[PDB]
C-alpha cells in the first residue's frame, strides 16, 4: 500500500558548518570562502543536495556489496531504481530567534585560519565563513511507500537510522577533517503524511 | 543584367572629378573632369558619358542615355535639392551641441594609429590630398568592369575616401564623406533601374528630367531591413566543463557574423543587387534599399522562407531571420521629419509581427512529426542529427564545424564551399582558407578580414574584432612582472555602450527640429561604429598581454591578464570620448578571477557586474565587484591615474611601512563607521612620529592627504582610496 | 475550471531545456506528467487516463500569485494605438521584455495601455555542485528561489483523485532535482474571482488568450496559425521511466506558449510523443483553457 513518511528532526551543529558555493571576488579584507545562503533571507542553509550526498557517501562505506543504497537514493542506469524511495530537503535555520534570545549579533562567524609552508616557514592566511555553534535546521525527509516498496521497509530504517548514527559521527561540511561539523540530531520523529500507515512501532526505533 | 553594371559604375563614379578638382585647384565642374580623366584609364562611353550628364548644369542636351538615371540617382542622394572647409565629425549634430571637430583628411591603414577630430582641423589642405588621388589612379590602374572587378573598388573607396568631404560650398548637408555619398548614389540608381525596367518604361528623359517631381512622389524605394534573432543566446550556448573554451566563443561569434553577412550577400544576387545597397550590416540588424516592385517582394518572401528552412534544417528554432521592408517614395528630403521615422517604424513592425508569427503550417506540423527514435545527444546544443564521437564524446555536426572553423580562425580570407566546413547557406558551407591555397579550391565568394588592400580574386572587406596575444590560460601567468609584482590572475572586461538603441533609433533628432536624422548620416555613424569596435580595437589592444574574444556593435567581451585589460579599457574609453566627442558613454563591467575557472562562470559574473554598471547610472566601470561601482569620467583620473599614483609614489620612495599598513588601511575604509575616523586619526598619528625622523613629512605629506580623503563626507572620494589601495596591494604581491 | 490550486515552492528547478537554467512556470506537461507518475505507484493510472481522455478536467500552467492572480502578457497585444517621447519608447522596450506576468485587476487595463514596471519574485540563483574526488565533477543547478510571498497556481476542474495526486505532489517534489531538494511545495485550494471565473472559456471565438501550451488537432492548426501571435515551445527531454534500462529522449515536440493569443479558439490534444519500440505511452499534455480578452 501507499504512504509518505517523513522524518523531521532538529539538527543542532556541536562545532561549526562550512558548506561552501559559487566562487565570488574577495576584495582583501572581504572573507574568501563565504558559506552557502539564502538569498531571499540571507541566513545560511544546508543545501538537500549536501546530504543526500553525504549520507550515501557514508552508507557506501557500510554496505558496499550497492543494490539496497542503489533502492534507497537511487541508480540512473538500473530500470528499477531511477528516482526511488527517498526525497531530502533543505535546511532552513528554525533557531533564528533562539540565537538572539541566546545572545549573538550575527549568524555566521569568521574564522581566520592561515597555512605554514615546511621550507620557508612562511604563513598564508585564510578566512573561513562558518554557521555558527548551536544553531538549528528544520531537516526532514520523505521517504515513499509504495507497492514494490513493501516487505523490504524493515531494512530501509535500520539503514536510515543507521545513516544518521553516521552522520553524528562524520562530519557533513566541507573541511570537515580540520572541525567543521559535528552535527547531531534531536526530535528525530517519524510522522506520516499522505498516507493510511502507523509509523507508531517505528517512532520507537529512532526515539 | 548586361547595362546594370556600368550604370553602378557610372553613378557611383561620378562625382570623383570631385577629388580631381580638389587636388589640382580648377573650377571645372567635375562631371567633366572625372569624365576626363576616367578616359585614360578605360576606355568605356557607357561611364563617362554618365559622369559627363549627370549635373544637368553645364552640358544636357546630347541624350536616352542612363545619364538621366546617373541625375537622378544624384539628387536623391543629398538631403536637399542638390569652400575650405575639411570633413564635419558626424558628431557635431548627435545629441548635444559640443565643439564642432573635423576631421584630417588622409586615407586608412591597418596598422593606423587612429584618426580622430579636433576643431583645428578646419581650413582645408590641398597638398594633403596626393597620397589620395595617385592612390585612386594606381590602384584602380588595369581596370575592367565586370562582377569580379565589382566590389573591390568599394573597400577602394572606403580605405580613402572614407574622411574627404562631399559639397563642400554648402552648410547643412556637410559631415556626409565622398565614401558614402557614391555608395548611397549607386545604392539608390539600381533601385531606380530595377523600379523602371520591371514595369516597362524603356524611355528616360520624359519621366526622370522633366517629370522628376511626380516620379519623385511615386513610391520607389523598398527600405528592407532584417533582424537575427537568438544571437546572443547561440554565442551563449557554453557552459561549466567545456573543451573549447574560449575558441569556441570567438568562432561562434565570427560564424553569426559571416552568417549575417552571407545573408546580405546572397539576398542582393538573388535580386540584381551588390554591396553598395546595404546601408548598414552588423548585429543581427541589416538595412538595405531595394525597388518598390513585386519582383523584390517576391524573392524577399522566397528568400525569407528558403532560409529559415535552412535555419530549421540544424539549428531548430534557434536562430531565427526575420524579414521587413517599408515603402517610401522620394520624400525623406528636406512632413520632413514624420517621413523617415515613419518608413523605419514599418519595417521595424514587420520584423516585430514576424518575430511573433514564426511559421507556417506545413513547416510545424513537419517539425513535430515524430518517427525519431533516439538514445544520445549532443551535451551542447540537445539536437539529435549527425552524431559522431569527437574527443571521446557525442558531438553533433554544427558543433564539430564550430572546431574545425576555431582551427580556421587565425587566418585571412574565409571563402564559401559547397560542401566543406560550416554551413551558412543553403548549399553553401563556409571555409577558413590560407593565402595560397586558394588556388586548389573554388570559391563563390571570399571574405577578407580586416584588411584594406587591392586583394588577389577581387574579395569582399569584411571586419572583425581580432586579437590573440596569448594563449587564455597563459594570461594569469603573465601577470607576474619582471620582479614578480603582480598577482597571478587574469581580468575579463565586457564593455558595451550605453544607449546604443537610442542611438540608432532617434540618434540625430536632438540637435535640430527632426531635420538631421536622415539616411546619410545614419548610415555613416553605423559604418564610423562599426569601424571604431571592430578594426580599431586592434590599435588599441597592440602591445597588451590580452585576447579580445569578441567585439563589435556595442559590446565587447575580452579576457586578458589583468593590468593589460584594465589599462585596455581606460584607453578604449579615452578614445572613444575622443571620438564621440564625450557623446555616447559607454560602461565596462571589469572581473578579476584566478586561474583554471572556467569561461562561463566567469562571463557570466562578468556581465552581471555589467549590467549592474549600467544600473549604477547611464555611464559606470563596475570593477571587480557589485560595490566598487565608479564613474569613467573618475575612475580614470582620480583613482587610475590621481590617487594610483600618489600612492605609488610615496609607497615605492620608503622602506619602513610594508603590506601591513596598506592592509589596515583598506580594512578601516571597508569597515567605516564614523569612529573608525577617530581610529584612523588616532592610527595615522601615532605612525607619523613612530617614523625615520629625516623623512617624516613625507609619511606627514601623506597622512594629512590620506585624513583628507577619508573625512571628506561626500561617499564619492572615499570608495576611490579603497580601489587604489585594492589596486596597488595588486599591483605589490611577490 | 473550478478552483485554482495554489502551491507554495519555496526552491525549484525547472528545466528550460537545460541544467543550468530555471523557468517561472511549468508549461502543465509537467504538472501532468507528474499526476501521471505519481498515480502510478498508487496504481491509479488508468482511471486518470480514462479522466484525462474528458472534458471532465482541464489545466493549466503555473503563474504567481502575488496576493492576487496573474496571467501571461498578451504576445502581440496592446495593438497600435502616439509619436511622443521617441527617447522613451526604448525605456520600456527592455523593461516589458521581461514583463512576462500581469495580474487580473490590470489585465484589462494593460490593453487600454499603461506600464506595469515589473515586479521581483523568485531571483533565479544559481549554485555550483560537485561529486567530488571523482572524474568530471563540477554542475550548477540554477535554483529558483521564490520572494516569500508568491505560489504558483495551476487551475483545473476539482475532482477527489486530482485532489489526491495535487497532495501526493506537497511531499512527491515537483521540478527538476526534487529528490535533492528543490520543488517540494504546499497546497492549498483556494476561490477563483468571479471576474475569472466566468472568462475562462473553451469555445468562445474572439480575439482569445491561451493560458497552457496547447497544441491544436491537424486540421484547425492552418487558420490557428493565421492570425496566432505565439511562441513556439520545444518541450522535450528525456522520457522517465522504469522498464528501459537506458534513457531514451522523447519525440521533440514543438507548442504554442502560454501567452499565445488567438482569433477563433481551437482544441488541444495529448500528443504521444513515446519513442520507437518503447513499452508504455508517453502523454504530453497539450489541451487549451483560454482567456476571453
Ligand atoms: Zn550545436
Amino acid at each position: 500500500t501507499f504512504a509518505k513518511i517523513k522524518f523531521s528532526a532538529q539538527i543542532r551543529l556541536e562545532t561549526g558548518l562550512h558548506i561552501g558555493g559559487s566562487d565570488a571576488f574577495a576584495a582583501i579584507g572581504a572573507i574568501n570562502s563565504p558559506v552557502i545562503k539564502d538569498p531571499i533571507t540571507n541566513l545560511p542553509i544546508i543545501p538537500g543536495s549536501s546530504l543526500k550526498g553525504k549520507m550515501r557517501t557514508l552508507l557506501a562505506k557500510v554496505y558496499n556489496e550497492s543494490d539496497i543504497l542503489s533502492r534507497l537514493f537511487g541508480n540512473s542506469k538500473d530500470k528499477r531504481f531511477k528516482m526511488g524511495r527517498l526525497i531530502f530537503r533543505d535546511a532552513f535555520l528554525s533557531n533564528a530567534d533562539e540565537l538572539d534570545s541566546l545572545g549573538v549579533r550575527s549568524y555566521t562567524e569568521v574564522k581566520f585560519e592561515n597555512t605554514i609552508d615546511r621550507i620557508t616557514a612562511e604563513a598564508n592566511p585564510r578566512q573561513i565563513e562558518r554557521a555558527i555553534r548551536n544553531s538549528t535546521f528544520d531537516f526532514e525527509l520523505i521517504y515513499e511507500i509504495t507497492d514494490e516498496n513493501e516487505n523490504q521497509v524493515e531494512e530501509d530504517f535500520k539503514v536510515i537510522r543507521d545513516g544518521l548514527k553516521l552522520l553524528e559521527l562524520d562530519y557533513l561540511g566541507g573541511s570537515g577533517s580540520r572541525g567543521y561539523g559535528k552535527v547531531a540530531f534531536e526530535n528525530l520523529k517519524a510522522t506520516t503524511v499522505f498516507g493510511n500507515y502507523d509509523v507508531k512501532t517505528l517512532n520507537e526505533l529512532l526515539t | 543584367k548586361k547595362e546594370k553594371i556600368d550604370l553602378f559604375y557610372g553613378a557611383l563614379l561620378a562625382d570623383i572629378g570631385k577629388v580631381i578638382q580638389r587636388a589640382t585647384g580648377e573650377r571645372k565642374k567635375h562631371a567633366l573632369v572625372g569624365a576626363d580623366w576616367f578616359d585614360e584609364i578605360a576606355d568605356n562611353q557607357v561611364i563617362s558619358d554618365q559622369i559627363r550628364y549627370h549635373m544637368a548644369n553645364y552640358q544636357s542636351d546630347k541624350l536616352d542615355h542612363l545619364a538621366y538615371i546617373t541625375y537622378i540617382a544624384d539628387n536623391i542622394a543629398s538631403g536637399v535639392d542638390r569652400t575650405y572647409t575639411n570633413q564635419a565629425d558626424i558628431f557635431n549634430v548627435f545629441g548635444a551641441q559640443t565643439d564642432k571637430r573635423y576631421f584630417k583628411p588622409t586615407v586608412l591603414n591597418l596598422k593606423s594609429k587612429p584618426n580622430f577630430a579636433s576643431a583645428t582641423y578646419e581650413p582645408f589642405s590641398k597638398g594633403d590630398y596626393a597620397a589620395i588621388a595617385t592612390r585612386i589612379k594606381n590602384e584602380l590602374a588595369e581596370f575592367e568592369f565586370n562582377q569580379v572587378q565589382i566590389d573591390s573598388l568599394l573597400n577602394l573607396f572606403e580605405a580613402t575616401l572614407s574622411f574627404v568631404p562631399s559639397s563642400t560650398n554648402t552648410k547643412e548637408i556637410a559631415d556626409i564623406s565622398l565614401a558614402d555619398h557614391s555608395r548611397l548614389t549607386a545604392a539608390f540608381a539600381l533601385a531606380i533601374y530595377d523600379y523602371l525596367e520591371d514595369k516597362g518604361r524603356h524611355n528616360y528623359k520624359e519621366d526622370l528630367f522633366t517629370k522628376v517631381s511626380a516620379f519623385y512622389e511615386e513610391e520607389a524605394f523598398l527600405l528592407a531591413s532584417f533582424d537575427l534573432s537568438g544571437i546572443q543566446d547561440f554565442i551563449y550556448n557554453i557552459n561549466i566543463a567545456t573543451n573549447g573554451a574560449a575558441k569556441q566563443l570567438k568562432a561562434r561569434s565570427l560564424y553569426l557574423d559571416f552568417m549575417s553577412e552571407y545573408i546580405a550577400d546572397s539576398l542582393l544576387d538573388k535580386l540584381g543587387l551588390n554591396r553598395a545597397n546595404m546601408l548598414y550590416v552588423g548585429g543581427g540588424h541589416a538595412y538595405f534599399v531595394l525597388a518598390n516592385t513585386e519582383k523584390t517582394v517576391e524573392t524577399l518572401v522566397q528568400f525569407e522562407k528558403d532560409f529559415n528552412q535552412f535555419l530549421l534544417a540544424n539549428f531548430q528554432t534557434r536562430l531565427y531571420v526575420a524579414f521587413g521592408w517599408g515603402s517610401f517614395a522620394a520624400k525623406d528630403i528636406m512632413n520632413s521629419p514624420e517621413s523617415y521615422r515613419q518608413v523605419y517604424q514599418k519595417a521595424s513592425r514587420m520584423i516585430s509581427k514576424k518575430k511573433i508569427s514564426r511559421y507556417d503550417y506545413q513547416t510545424l506540423m513537419l517539425l513535430n512529426r515524430g518517427g525519431k527514435s533516439s538514445e544520445r545527444e549532443c551535451e551542447i546544443c540537445h539536437s539529435v542529427e549527425n552524431l559522431v564521437s569527437y574527443h571521446d564524446q557525442k558531438v553533433c555536426d554544427i558543433c564539430r564545424g564550430l572546431y574545425q572553423f576555431s582551427k580556421e580562425i587565425a587566418h585571412d580570407h574565409f571563402i564559401i564551399t559547397e560542401n566543406e566546413g560550416l554551413p551558412i547557406g543553403p548549399n553553401a558551407c563556409l571555409k577558413g582558407v590560407a593565402f595560397e591555397k586558394l588556388s586548389q579550391e573554388a570559391f563563390s565568394r571570399v571574405y577578407v578580414k580586416n584588411d584594406y588592400k587591392a586583394g588577389t580574386v577581387k574579395a569582399t572587406h569584411v571586419f572583425v574584432g581580432d586579437y590573440q596575444c596569448d594563449e587564455i590560460y597563459n594570461y594569469a601567468a603573465l601577470s607576474k612582472n619582471e620582479n614578480g609584482l603582480g598577482i597571478k590572475r587574469l581580468a575579463v572586461v565586457r564593455l558595451d555602450v550605453d544607449d546604443l538603441g537610442a542611438a540608432f533609433m532617434a540618434g540625430f533628432s536632438q540637435q535640430g527640429n527632426g531635420q538631421y536624422s536622415t539616411l546619410s548620416r545614419s548610415a555613416t555613424f553605423s559604418r564610423s561604429m562599426s569601424l571604431f569596435f571592430k578594426v580599431y580595437i586592434n590599435q588599441f589592444a597592440s602591445d597588451k598581454k590580452l585576447s579580445i574574444i569578441y567585439a563589435g556593435g556595442d559590446d565587447v567581451f575580452a579576457i586578458g591578464s589583468w593590468q593589460d585589460i584594465i589599462a585596455f579599457t581606460v584607453e578604449l574609453r579615452e578614445n572613444f570620448i575622443k571620438w564621440t566627442n564625450g557623446k555616447l558613454t559607454l560602461s565596462a563591467g571589469i572581473g578579476l578571477f584566478a586561474d583554471k575557472t572556467p569561461i562561463s562562470l566567469m562571463a557570466h559574473q562578468t556581465g552581471e557586474l555589467e549590467e549592474a554598471a549600467k544600473g549604477n547610472e547611464k555611464d559606470s566601470i563596475s570593477l571587480f565587484s557589485s560595490d566598487y561601482t565608479f564613474k569613467f569620467d573618475r575612475f580614470i583620473t582620480n583613482v587610475y591615474d590621481d590617487k594610483l599614483e600618489q600612492i605609488r609614489y610615496f609607497f615605492n620612495h620608503q622602506d619602513e611601512r610594508g603590506k601591513n599598513f596598506i592592509y589596515k588601511l583598506i580594512e578601516l575604509l571597508r569597515n567605516h563607521d564614523r569612529m573608525n575616523m577617530a581610529r584612523l586619526a588616532y592610527y595615522l598619528t601615532r605612525l607619523e612620529e613612530l617614523t625615520r625622523e629625516t623623512d617624516r613629512d613625507k609619511f606627514k605629506t601623506f597622512k594629512n592627504l590620506f585624513y583628507s580623503w577619508y573625512t571628506n563626507k561626500n561617499d564619492k572620494d572615499r570608495k576611490e582610496a579603497e580601489l587604489a589601495l585594492l589596486l596597488y596591494i595588486y599591483e605589490i604581491r611577490k | 475550471t473550478y478552483k485554482l490550486y495554489i502551491m507554495t515552492f519555496q526552491n525549484a528547478h525547472f528545466g528550460s531545456g537545460t541544467l543550468d537554467s530555471s523557468k517561472l512556470t511549468f508549461s502543465a506537461d509537467r504538472i501532468f506528467s507528474a499526476l501521471v507518475l505519481e498515480a502510478l505507484k498508487m496504481g491509479k493510472l488508468d482511471a486518470f487516463l480514462a479522466e484525462a481522455n474528458q472534458d471532465k478536467f482541464t489545466l493549466t500552467d503555473a503563474f504567481p500569485f502575488q496576493f492576487g492572480p496573474f496571467l501571461p502578457k498578451p504576445i502581440g497585444y496592446p495593438k497600435h494605438d502616439q509619436s511622443v517621447d521617441v527617447k522613451e519608447v526604448r525605456r520600456q522596450a527592455k523593461l516589458s521584455k521581461k514583463l512576462q506576468f500581469l495580474a487580473l485587476e490590470n489585465v484589462d487595463d494593460y490593453l487600454n495601455g499603461e506600464l506595469f514596471e515589473n515586479e521581483e519574485h523568485a531571483v533565479i540563483d544559481t549554485v555550483t555542485k560537485n561529486q567530488p574526488h571523482k572524474d568530471d565533477n563540477l554542475y550548477q543547478v540554477a535554483t529558483t528561489r521564490f520572494s516569500n510571498d508568491t505560489s504558483l497556481y495551476v487551475i483545473a476542474n476539482e475532482s477527489d483523485l486530482l485532489n489526491e495526486l495535487m497532495s501526493s505532489l506537497q511531499y512527491s517534489g515537483l521540478g527538476g532535482k526534487r529528490s535533492s531538494g528543490f520543488g517540494r511545495f504546499e497546497l492549498d485550494i483556494q476561490n477563483i474571482p468571479l471576474e475569472l471565473s466566468d472568462r475562462l472559456t473553451k469555445n468562445h471565438s474572439d480575439k482569445v488568450m491561451s493560458l497552457t501550451t496547447a497544441l491544436p488537432v491537424d486540421a484547425d492548426l492552418e487558420e490557428a496559425m493565421e492570425d496566432g501571435h505565439y511562441l513556439l515551445t520545444k518541450s522535450s527531454g528525456f522520457a522517465f521511466s522504469h522498464a528501459t534500462n537506458e534513457n531514451y529522449r522523447k519525440q521533440d515536440l514543438y507548442k504554442f506558449a502560454s501567452g499565445s493569443t488567438f482569433s477563433k479558439t481551437f482544441e488541444g490534444q495529448i500528443v504521444d510523443v513515446r519513442p520507437l519500440d518503447f513499452p508504455h505511452a508517453v502523454l504530453n499534455y497539450a489541451k487549451p483553457l483560454f482567456f476571453k480578452l
